[PDB]
């Protein structure tokens, strides 16, 4: 209980880091649905030309120093866990670290911003579903 | 999709979902084939990738349920995207790498035969999952667009002042009164119209703003001999 | 030689009196299987000895089995025969997915094991049907 109070919240925010990433996605993916429009000819083409340039990849890969610090913490911390429900999850809470710096990985061979904005666009929809398990037990 | 009522599940089976380049749409027919405009590929504005979602009507699922790869694409050869101002042939197909088993939320469309189901004063629907009147979206939106009397759509572009093109291979949707009409990120989908089967008469080619005017969609009749032959498995 | 005897009514003696160098064939009814222990024959010819004994086993003349139905993409199948019995005579019909498939084209998806020991359609031979995906008409389109 004591480490849950550690791991619980860690595994929270790190959930809080994620939803934090798609949405970020949900309106640069947004910005770029409108610069590439049949409708709209240059009225918000120049907005978006600067607007949806707003979105840089220091950024969002910085946004993951945190996810996998955050979830590489958590697997530090509930190490204790010894029996058969927390040995368990223990695991999960690894290949995610085995899940997340794979997902850093593929953000450093992408040249483009939108591009590497989906290789991981499966995953941390997934990874963050597959948090939610950790909940039911705790 | 501008006043647009959110979709249930079963009513659109076949659209599709494109991050090729930009957020759009596209439509299903047999089972390994996708059917999308030329432009979702090849925008008149970095190499790109092809991203096709399927069977979910909510976007996250959709993105929880995997990117089909990509076999073989062909854009029809009437289509330039040097001519900023031209959308002719504004038609593609898609074929899935592996195919797809077919359920009722994974169903395909069918296509139209007679002229006919382009006529003036008939109700197809069309789908995306993109922008809605002041925010994006998550969910699939279906509109109710009643198809338009043309020669007025040449009226109406000439009324903008526009030396655009209206090639007969298009026919146009809406009306400037109708508060629904389709937006940016439905830019493949399919007007589709009931006979009760349901056909894809057109493709969502381009047009003018969003809301409250009328639409071109690129009339897939005319190539449908293009379809039938280069679904040649 | 001492003549032979037919184990079961699956066995048809071709070609009274047995002496020396002669033997007899062996062939069986009109569609079923001879075996001499575990090894698949067609041809069964016993030959005698000296000390007037026949060498070889007189083999067994079973049934046909036509195998299992190669299978079918999309869409299963019901045995309009006995559940489960592969046998002469038996007869199975493939269905596709309804609604959410349909089959390519009046009964011909009808097949039914043959004498040769593949399955066999009344037209189109042993290829298999061939199920389409059913365009249009949504599950609930409006
Ligand atoms: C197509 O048009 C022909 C000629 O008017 C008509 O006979 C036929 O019923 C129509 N078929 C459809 C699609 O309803």
């Amino acid at each position: 209980q004591s480490y849950l109070e550690g791991v619980k919240y860690n595994v929270d925010s790190a959930i809080q880091t994620i939803t934090k990433i798609y949405n970020t996605y949900t309106l640069f993916s947004t910005k770029l649905t409108q610069m590439y429009s049949t409708r709209l000819d240059n009225f918000a083409k120049a907005k978006a030309k600067e607007e949806a340039a707003k979105f840089t990849k220091e950024d969002l890969e910085k946004n993951f120093k945190t996810l996998l610090n955050y979830i590489q913490v958590s697997v530090k911390t509930a190490a204790n866990f010894v029996y058969i429900n927390d040995t368990h999850a223990k695991r999960k809470l690894e290949n995610i670290e085995a899940e997340i710096k794979t997902l850093i990985a593929k953000i450093k061979e992408q040249s483009n911003l939108y591009e590497a904005y989906k290789a991981i666009v499966t995953s941390i929809l997934l990874m963050r579903d597959s948090l939610k398990e950790v909940q039911g037990i705790i | 999709i501008i006043g647009g009522q959110k979709a249930k599940m079963g009513n659109f089976p076949w659209q599709v979902f494109t991050n090729i380049h930009g957020r759009g749409g596209g439509a299903l027919l047999g089972d390994r084939w996708i059917l999308t405009a030329a432009h979702t590929l090849y925008p008149k504005e970095s190499n790109a990738s092809l991203d096709v979602f399927l069977g979910h009507t909510n976007v996250e699922e959709l993105m929880k349920l995997g990117n089909h790869p990509i076999r073989r694409v062909s854009v029809h050869p009437d289509y330039r995207q040097d001519e900023s101002y031209n959308f002719e042939g504004d038609i593609a197909l898609l074929e899935l790498e592996n195919s797809v088993t077919l359920g009722p939320n994974l169903l395909p469309i069918c296509l139209p035969d007679n002229d006919t189901f382009y006529d003036l004063g008939l109700m197809g629907y069309v789908s995306g999952f993109g922008v809605m009147e002041e925010k994006i979206a998550h969910d699939l939106r279906f509109v109710r667009l009643p198809v338009a009397n043309p020669q007025a759509c040449e009226n109406w572009l000439r009324g903008k002042n526009r030396m655009d093109v209206f090639s007969q291979n298009m026919f146009c949707a809406g009306h400037p009164s109708l508060k629904q009409d389709a937006c940016q990120g439905d830019s493949g989908g399919v007007f589709a119209v009931r006979d009760d089967r349901w056909v894809a008469t057109g493709i969502v080619s381009w047009g003018i703003g969003c809301s409250r005017g009328y639409g071109f969609y690129t009339k897939v009749l005319n190539y449908v001999d293009w379809i039938k032959k280069e679904m040649e498995e | 030689c001492p003549q032979p005897k037919t184990l079961d009514e699956f066995t048809i003696i071709q070609n009274p009196q047995y002496q020396f160098r002669d033997y007899f064939i062996a062939t069986c009814k009109q569609g079923y299987q001879l075996i001499e222990g575990n090894q698949v024959l067609h041809s069964f010819t016993a030959v005698c000895q000296d000390d007037g004994t026949w060498h070889r086993a007189m083999p067994r003349c079973k049934i046909k089995d036509c195998g299992q139905p190669r299978n079918l993409p999309n869409g299963d199948f019901r045995y309009t025969t006995t559940m489960g019995v592969n046998t002469y005579k038996a007869r199975i019909q493939y269905y596709c997915h309804e609604p959410y498939y349909k089959m390519q084209t009046s009964e011909q998806g009808v097949y039914t094991c043959t004498a040769q020991g593949i399955w066999k359609n009344e037209q189109k031979g042993e290829k298999i049907p061939r199920c389409l995906p059913v365009c249009g008409k949504p599950v609930n389109p409006v």
